[PDB]
RNA sequence: CUUUAAUGUUUGAUGUUCUAACGUUGACCCGUAAUCCGGGUUGCGGACAGUGUCUGGUGGGUAGUUUGACUGGGGCGGUCU
RNA sequence: GUUUAUUAAAAACACAGCACUGUGCAAACACGAAAGUGGACGUAUACGGUGUGACGCCUGCCCGGUGCCGGAAGGUUAAUU
RNA sequence: AGGACCGAACCGACUAAUGUUGAAAAAUUAGCGGAUGACUUGUGGCUGGGGGUGAAAGGCCAAUCAAACCGGGAGAUAGCU
């Protein structure tokens, strides 16, 4: 029947994206782990 | 905590010499009229010599309260004129700011502050007895009479 | 009025309704519409709190005189209308001096009468006066519970807290929920009982009519799991536990006031 | 939060150590009276995070140097 | 000594009461033609609810564990020196 | 109407009503370090939770035990003076 | 007017035939019920794992649910194979 992926990058933006979760200490420190391992996508909201 | 007190009225009063007692007593009850001296242990030794100076000074500075006593326990009509409804409704009335500040107690303040008044004072104009704070521990009758604005 | 459905299907069997040929068949006036919106329950947290409220109709908002106190301005009653906010209908009243209100409904309701305010003036229905100076047998309207916080006792359709007793400083009344309480004579109160007393014959007949009241539905405990709710049944129900909340108070129990502030007031409470 | 301004003491870490002798965690917890006092200087009411045994604190100290601390803060009142 | 009056004396308990601490998802002015916040005032409670420290009763509402071998496999049963 | 996405789809679940009870609104309750907010900015002809299940005729005995509320004259009684 | 109805479009799947190393995340073909509503439902948003959210099945929570996923603890421990 229906499966568990479908359109709206909106949901995803707020959610995984930069500027709001640099805002914070904790999300600068995903952002400081994920650019440390030498992942090219850093957010994948590109 | 100990403080040296300056009072010499109420429940404790020894008129500029330390003696010690409860902290509700020290500081917050005296300080917002500045009746006490910290015992802070730099200055106790220069407290307990300023007060052979001061206190005949500090004992009328103490008759304030005693003109209160005086003539408020003995009644007379503090005229207050408030502004009056149509037929004589005071909205506004007297309550606790005009009881404070223009009676002839001491013709002074005391601090307008929090009071307890378990139901109202003056609905309607005319004269009417209020119970009021003569002092902070003390309350008494004062008789009003109220008039038109 | 009252309409009573005819049985002409399941589930409109017992469905009444509470209509007034004077009601207003439109939407209110909208520039002086002041806007509800529902939390559905959820608080700060963006969790569900108050438990089975969520769901239904918009059901705005008009921001309610709840004292009624007005010194000798007359109002014309511009129209009574249906409040989807409350049980109580909610007057615009207009008042003469050109000030429009929303004004919660009394007894009154006459055109061009007027609201006074003070001793010797007021006496319609509707007509504040400080409680000292209202007479023994009066049902009242919209209790001041303490001079200024106005009037926060009996706002539901018909409801009142009725003066029973006058003597001493205080003045005794009765409340509806069995309460008895002594209240001061300097408080404001108003005449009459309060408006809309035809409300009490709802019947609702359908669980919808409590779902647009943003009432949720809400299940038996011995029907939900031991794991799910602290009383939850076995195989085949199992009902034989005492009764209990899904947080563990006695729902058959507790005297759980701790309120001590107001107090002094109750000279008689509800008692298990 | 819960600072004692005039101590600057704080809740500390402890274990309960139970009639069993248990060693669950409880914390220790500051009385941390939140009290108003007056300042003769200023003409005004200032309000001085406490705790138990504070008030003697205050007095053997001074209520100034209490005082300067609220204003190294930079809150209002 | 028991009951006990007069009453000297120290401390623990009590009632009634004040506002002066303390309380305010009461209201008003003000910062501020900011529903927050904070001081003030005013309505009302009040040295109490409160909270901490100390300690005892209740309490599966909640969470972590625990609930025999032997034995013609055994559960159960019966027995353990 | 709801239902274990794919064993029920109903005998379970819901509901008006019906019975029990909490709550006087800074509510009962809830979650959150706690501020706090939702309930509801409504409020007993209202809101939570509980048992029963529209409607006609009804529901006799009984709190013992189980969970839970509350009151008092007082013998003793941790901590404590 | 209607928590009414027969019924497409629109949505579901009580039962039956088939499928079961299928085309399939129970779909298909036929009987069948919701669709003038407690229906069907697009967009933007939110609560984070014995925690949520439940008109209740201990349901559902990234092709997944009587215990989601990953990164450390970690070479858990094994009285045992």
């Amino acid at each position: 029947m229906k499966r568990t992926f479908q359109p709206s990058v909106l949901k995803r933006n707020r959610s995984h994206g930069f500027r709001a979760r640099m805002a914070t200490k904790n999300g600068r420190q995903v952002l400081a782990r994920r650019r440390a391992k030498g992942r090219a996508r850093l957010t994948v909201s590109k | 905590m100990q403080v040296i007190l300056l009072d010499k009225v109420a429940n404790l009063g020894s008129l500029g010499d330390q003696v010690n007692v409860k902290a509700g007593y020290a500081r917050n009850f005296l300080v917002p009229q500045g009746k006490a001296v910290p015992a802070t242990k730099k200055n106790i030794e220069f407290f307990e010599a300023r007060r052979a100076e001061l206190e005949a000074k500090l004992a009328e500075v103490l008759a304030a309260a005693n003109a209160r006593a005086e003539k408020i326990n003995a009644l007379e009509t503090v005229t207050i004129a408030s502004k009056a409804g149509d037929e004589g409704k005071l909205f506004g009335s007297i309550g606790t700011r005009d009881i404070a500040d223009a009676v002839t107690a001491a013709g002074v303040e005391v601090a307008k502050s929090e009071v307890r008044l378990p139901n109202g004072v003056l609905r309607t104009t005319g004269e009417h007895e209020v119970s009021f704070q003569v002092h902070s521990e003390v309350f008494a009758k004062v008789i009003v009479n109220v008039v038109a604005e | 009025a009252v309409v009573k459905c005819k049985p002409t299907s399941p589930g409109r069997r017992h469905v009444v309704k509470v209509v007034n040929p004077e009601l207003h068949k439109g939407k209110p006036f909208a520039p002086l519409l002041e806007k509800n919106s529902k939390s559905g329950g959820r608080n700060n947290n963006g969790r569900i709190t108050t438990r089975h409220i969520g769901g239904g109709h918009k059901q705005a908002y008009r921001i309610v005189d709840f004292k009624r106190n007005k010194d000798g301005i007359p109002a014309v009653v511009e129209r009574l209308e249906y409040d989807p906010n409350r049980s109580a209908n909610i007057a615009l009243v207009l008042y003469k001096d050109g000030e429009r209100r929303y004004i919660l409904a009394p007894k009154g309701l006459k055109a061009g009468d007027q609201i006074q305010s003070g001793v010797d003036a007021a006496i319609k229905p509707g007509n504040t006066l400080p409680m000292r100076n209202i007479p023994v047998g009066s049902t009242v309207h919209n209790v001041e519970m303490k001079p200024g916080k106005g009037g926060q006792l009996a706002r539901s359709a018909g409801t009142y807290v009725q003066i029973v007793a006058r003597d001493g400083a205080y003045v005794t009344l009765r409340l509806r929920s069995g309460e008895m309480r002594k209240v001061e004579a300097d408080c404001r109160a108003t005449l009459g009982e309060v408006g809309n007393a035809e409300h009490m014959l709802r019947v609702l007949g359908k669980a919808g009519a409590a779902r647009w009241r943003g009432v949720r539905p809400t299940v038996r405990g011995t029907a939900m799991n031991p794991v799910d709710h602290p009383h939850g049944g076995g195989e085949g129900r199992n009902f034989g536990k005492h009764p209990v909340t899904p947080w563990g108070v006695q729902t058959k129990g507790k005297k759980t006031r701790s309120n001590k502030r107001t107090d002094k007031f109750i000279v008689r409470r509800r008692s298990k | 939060s819960r600072v004692c301004q005039v101590t600057g003491k704080r809740p500390v870490t402890g274990n309960n150590r139970s009639h069993a002798l248990n060693a669950t965690k409880r914390r220790f917890l500051p009385n941390l009276h939140s009290h108003r006092f007056w300042v003769e200087s200023e003409k005004r009411f200032v309000t001085l995070r406490v705790s138990a045994k504070g008030m003697r604190v205050i007095d053997k100290k001074g209520i100034d140097t209490v005082l300067a601390e609220l204003r190294a803060r930079g809150e209002k009142y």
